[PDB]
């Protein structure tokens, strides 16, 4: 079902969804590239409880990178110039058990610019979910160390300034690769990120990349001073 | 007469004659080979060279006089096979 | 082996193969969004029994979209604008054992264009076959309900009359989608549906949709009255 | 890693690797499709003689198309116009004891060209490795009969004199096809071949073709006389 559409405005209200739905639909006007500083924060909502928060104020072009990694990718028409199927759960629908509602919030949105929100629901309910995690490393030092136990994908913003990405696997083993060779092993997964309303296909982001970690205990950015490099992780989780 | 003696993949002494015409050249191996030794005029001949193909080991062996030993060459000195190879014999 | 070659008559003769063909092979100058009335008809003739249609009259557009959706997707050449593979068994080729004969026409083609058919064999026989059906939906009926149970494809033709379309599963659950929703639910299967000689990319046809019916036991349609509906569906049995 | 760089000369020196690498990455700013003589030979010494051999001057087209069969395919960036990833062991990277070292060596490389060759470490080790072997014909002959048991990749020179190949399965079924039947056949498994920077997609080159050989135990070629048919057969086996 349609949830809502935003034009006009630079805030979407906090929209409330009862039905128990699986996923969401993200379609707007502008591609996917062109996306600067929208933000999405979904949370579930409980009349007698504590909030459970999933995304808190997290990137849109993070959002849909995460969720659009593998067989699929984010498509086009005539009418919408990007859209993007985004999973919630893992194989079905979020399951309400007593008052507990879906509240999603759209912020820092263009004036001139069109945003769709979509629900699909499943037949089945689970209580698997999705958690998105954001980290940072300043500007003003060189090196860092972040620890990525329980994650299965990131998204880290690209600069000319990164010099090393360091994986400490399972096992001990520490690993150095080159920006080059990371992103050359992150598209031969998916070799294709976009398809544009034209035909043309873009196979990357110039400013993002996607790291899929398996069995990685540990990640180590070297880099110089000059700008911040931000990290947006996902996790599956019961709750 | 004009011959050479080569090795081919399963490390076996062949002899195969040379073409005169235009110049001495060879081809149609058919097979992974390691030229050995040039024959010109039922004689051994030195200072050998290919005007096109760029091989030090296959030279080294081809100039040395003396017997030599099959043991000490790897397969990867082979040159592939169907290869045209030219030879610029003094004289 | 090569079949027939069809240029500038408006119906291709009655073509008999005795071979056990695998597969055919369908080449054509005409592009895949082009085609408007060219026609198939398949049947094996069989000596002990009874004959077994597979195809009656079905287009070439939805007989063509019917085999390629997962991983495959119709391709194109210098001289050949449009070349499409499509099964006709399972794993194996059709069984024929003393006389019995697969029988193809084609009819409502184009006397300036060109069409050709080819035959894949397998060293494997089966007696799993495709079989395609067509459904209707009349244009004074406001809803519908169809059974497609056994069904695994369905190839539907996109209009403005049609508002809603809703999945009956094995479980009860009955969910309703928009054309919106499905056409993006459907493109996160087979993101491309086709390549053009000039490497531009087509993700979808602008007037036929194709839905994967998976643990679906049954379809209601709900659209405004004016326009009729085909639907023209895929199904795999044991004869 | 960054093994090496390699420009102006017409051959690269003897490049020498001593840490275990399991892939390596070949980036140039030539096209995919303008590579036609350059080859590549790559060997492990293993000490006094008795080296092991992985591929003995084999082409550099043939090498990237036998290594990036199925969902990859050879990538493309603004600063390189052709990047491809190749495997040289089956799950982890080669295994090196005490003085091990791998070779690698270019050879009839352009003059005004720029190639980059870099390593990539796993934090395994294995010591399943990758074949290259070369096959060919007389070009005297009308037909000729290979056996291609235990290889599961093929890639055979493309030329308007071949006219039929004839398969020999483990069963003792002969299948005869054509080369469009063999291309189609081909393209089914894996629909695209290269992406372009602009953003075109290359679904085949014109003068090669990967055939996937899964229980067959032989080839026979059916050719005239007049050209030379090459196959490049890669396989897998333990040293």
């Amino acid at each position: 079902m349609k949830i809502a559409t935003i034009t006009g405005v630079t805030k979407s209200p906090e929209l409330q969804v009862t039905k128990a739905i699986g996923a969401l639909i993200l379609s707007s006007d502008v591609a996917l590239s062109a996306l600067t500083t929208e933000k999405i924060s979904i949370y579930i909502e409980r009349g007698n409880g504590s909030n459970v928060i999933l995304a808190n104020k997290v990137l849109l072009k993070d959002f849909i990178l995460a969720s659009t990694y593998g067989t699929e990718n984010t498509q086009s028409d005539a009418d919408n110039a990007m859209i993007a199927l985004c999973e919630l759960a893992d194989e079905g629908s979020i399951y309400l058990a007593d008052k507990e509602s879906i509240k999603i919030t759209l912020e820092d949105l263009i004036s001139d610019k069109r945003y769709d929100l979509h629900g699909i629901e499943e037949p089945q309910q689970t209580n698997n979910l999705f958690f998105f995690e954001q980290k940072s490393v300043a500007s003003e030092e060189f090196n860092k160390k972040i620890d990525v136990q329980g994650f299965d994908l990131a998204i880290m913003t690209v600069d000319d300034s990164v010099s090393d990405l360091s994986y400490q696997y399972s096992n001990g083993q520490v690993v150095k690769y080159l920006p080059f060779e990371l992103q050359t092993l992150s598209r031969d997964i998916d070799p294709i990120q976009a398809v544009l309303s034209d035909g043309k296909v873009v196979q990357g982001l110039t400013d993002r990349l996607t790291l899929p970690l398996v069995a990685v205990v540990g990640i180590e950015i070297n880099k110089s001073q000059g700008s911040i490099i931000n990290f947006v992780v996902r996790c599956l989780k019961t709750v | 007469m004009n011959f050479i003696q080569y090795i081919d993949d399963s490390y076996a002494v062949k002899v195969k004659e040379i073409n005169s015409s235009e110049g001495f050249y060879i081809n149609g191996i058919q097979t992974p080979f390691f030229i050995l030794s040039v024959f010109i005029g039922n004689k051994r001949v030195t200072g050998v060279e290919f005007n096109n193909y760029d091989s030090l080991p296959m030279l080294s062996v081809i100039n040395d006089l003396g017997n030599i030993d099959l043991n000490v060459i790897p397969q990867n000195y082979f040159a592939t096979a169907f290869t045209e190879i030219y030879f610029n014999i003094p004289f």
